[PDB]
């Protein structure tokens, strides 16, 4: 069938490489401008490099010199050598078949590049107190790398909660909250218990989450 | 070379209605014009190439149009599954593309004010040394809000980051956090911390805040 | 006699890039600084020749080559470039000896809206030999089933036009190429200069 099947991303330091991989099926890459696109987060799509049906390539100002697309007939593939990555080279790359005037029509599914030298370290969690409806939650402060996910009761507190997406401090590492809104008749009686697991570091946290004085 | 702008940037519609994005390039191109649907986590959709030709299985309601500078991206009749983000990108120098900023589509509602809440540091994190100051404004719609902090009443400019959830599944409403994060040090020299929110909701900036002792 | 560098140079109309013009001159006089001595021209690269030293010179055919692109374009007609245009429209040897001449026509081959008259190859499957010269129109074949003469997914039109409008930045608008390439092989030379 028609699709662009990518692999090969991940952690990798500051000055080390990746080599990303797509698998062509249903177009030939050796017959086509095959370019790579990559997104950073919230951010928009960049053109990153060209391999034109001819052989030739093109690169965006920032990857030149560093990366390298490159094909493979007979695995019918497209590659990308990054090289002395950097951090500004993190977000997810897309391989596509530029049609030209007929468009961008065949996307591979991504694979994602996280470049950081940050030691990968599971979260603090920290209680945002209670003070009509109360709102409460957890600061799930400085971990990495992501994801993390949080639930409150063990699953029984769904209703009115919120867990906002990582923002990246300049450390390096993530942070993140998770709120909920209850009826501020049940703080004195009712346990709110916030559990947070972070698997790249063996993590699990729950904490009790109650007003103070 | 040829930037390109979106007018939007946000737009709200209703399932059923007839909505408009607009495109533009620093140059002529021509009709060659491309539009893009993509939702979170997904890649991007050609919708309509050269400007007016519906891409191979793309719903007939996808309208487009335009020629030279300017462009639009028509839905007849907007559908649930229609709800994302519409870019355009330019083919007049390709292979080297460059793409619009974006318009989001979400889905519209009534106004709804942010419920404003502030949260001082735990007294276990100022052990660790730092303190964090977290701005909690629930369920507003639309998403466009404006935070800042005072610190004994002076304003804060590089020390918060901000975090918003996607449109909720049931409110199609909108949570912010805002986090302020100074030192121990710094925050045990002041009193008065204070979150000054403004949203099209509320007829003057509500304000929310703490002194240190409490 | 003179070369007839004038149909060449002040031609009423010039060729699409792909199907560029080939005007072989022959048994004739040649001034070569009457064309430098013009301010008219944006470009004037010379690589293999000085354009002094060529009214001094004899070749046994010089080569007229001419053809519109866009003025982003004209750095590919150079040796040793990549590119739409030098890949897949027309490329110069790297040994190339000979001139590269250009000035801005935008005044002659954009029309207010556009000018779909000049077109330039967007779909090749390898790049061209030196002075090779692709006029097919067949249906460009990007997939592994063949495509029979019909657009469609995998099957791309090879021929695309630059939408010309004067309106545009100069990087967008006409430029008109002349391209001389001077020969020299074992019999009578019979190209000149004064
Ligand atoms: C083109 O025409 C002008 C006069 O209109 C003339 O000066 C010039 O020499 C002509 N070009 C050639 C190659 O003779």
């Amino acid at each position: 069938e028609v699709q662009l099947v990518e692999s090969g991303g991940g952690l990798i330091q500051p000055g080390g490489s990746l080599r990303l991989s797509c698998a062509a099926s249903g177009l030939i890459v050796s017959s086509n401008y095959m370019s790579w696109v990559r997104q950073a987060p919230g951010k928009g799509l960049e053109w990153v490099s060209v391999l034109y049906a001819g052989g030739s390539t093109d690169y965006a100002g920032s990857v030149k010199g560093r990366f390298t697309i490159s094909r493979d007939n007979s695995k019918n593939t497209l590659y990308l050598q990054m090289n002395s990555l950097r951090a500004e080279d993190t977000a997810v790359y897309y391989c596509a078949r530029d049609a030209a005037v007929y468009g961008i029509d065949v996307w591979g599914q991504g694979t994602t590049v996280t470049v950081s030298s940050a030691s990968t370290k599971g979260p603090s969690v920290f209680p945002l107190a209670p003070s009509g409806t109360a709102a409460l939650g957890c600061l799930v402060k400085d971990y990495f790398p992501e994801p993390v996910t949080v639930s409150w009761n063990s699953g029984a507190l769904t209703s009115g909660v919120h867990t906002f997406p990582a923002v990246l401090q300049s450390s390096g590492l993530y942070s993140l909250s998770s709120v909920v809104t209850v009826p501020s008749s049940s703080l004195g009686t009712q346990t709110y218990i916030c559990n947070v697991n972070h698997k790249p570091s063996n993590t699990k946290v729950d904490k009790k989450v109650e007003p103070k004085s | 070379d040829i930037q390109m702008t979106q007018s939007p940037s946000s737009l709200s519609a209703s399932v059923g209605d007839r909505v408009t994005i607009t495109c533009r390039a620093s140059q002529s191109i021509s009709s060659y014009l491309n539009w893009y649907q993509q939702k979170p986590g997904k890649a991007p959709k050609l919708l309509i190439y050269a400007a007016s030709s519906l891409q191979s299985g793309v719903p007939s309601r996808f309208s487009g149009s335009g020629s030279g500078t300017d462009f639009t991206l028509t839905i007849s009749s907007l559908q649930p599954e229609d709800f994302a983000t519409y870019y355009c990108q330019q083919s007049y120098t390709t292979p080297l593309f460059t793409f619009g900023p974006g318009t989001k589509v979400d889905i519209k509602r009534t106004v709804a004010a942010p419920s404003v809440f502030i949260f001082p540091p735990s007294d276990e994190q100022l052990k660790s040394g730092t303190a964090s100051v977290v701005c909690l404004l629930n369920n507003f719609y639309p998403r466009e809000a404006k935070v800042q902090w005072k610190v004994d009443n002076a304003l804060q400019s590089g020390n918060s980051q901000e975090s918003v959830t996607e449109q909720d599944s049931k409110d199609s409403t909108y949570s912010l956090s805002s986090t302020l994060t100074l030192s121990k040090a710094d925050y045990e020299k002041h009193k008065v911390y204070a979150c000054e929110v403004t949203h099209q909701g509320l007829s003057s900036p509500v304000t929310k805040s703490f002194n240190r002792g409490e | 006699n003179l070369c007839p560098f004038g149909e060449v140079f002040n031609a009423t109309r010039f060729a699409s890039v792909y199907a560029w013009n080939r005007k072989r001159i022959s048994n004739c006089v040649a001034d070569y600084s009457v064309l430098y001595n013009s301010a008219s021209f944006s470009t004037f690269k010379c690589y293999g020749v000085s354009p002094t030293k060529l009214n001094d010179l004899c070749f046994t055919n010089v080569y007229a080559d001419s053809f519109v692109i866009r003025g982003d374009e004209v750095r590919q007609i150079a040796p040793g470039q990549t590119g739409k245009i030098a890949d897949y429209n027309y490329k110069l040897p790297d040994d190339f000896t000979g001139c590269v001449i250009a000035w801005n026509s935008n005044n002659l081959d954009s029309k207010v809206g556009g000018n779909y008259n000049y077109l330039y190859r967007l779909f090749r499957k390898s790049n061209l030999k030196p002075f090779e010269r692709d006029i097919s129109t067949e249906i460009y074949q990007a997939g592994s089933t063949p495509c029979n003469g019909v657009k469609g997914f995998n099957c791309y039109f090879p021929l695309q036009s630059y939408g010309f409008q004067p309106t545009n930045g100069v990087g967008y608008q006409p430029y008109r190429v002349v391209v001389l390439s001077f020969e020299l092989l074992h019999a009578p030379a019979t190209v000149c200069g004064p």
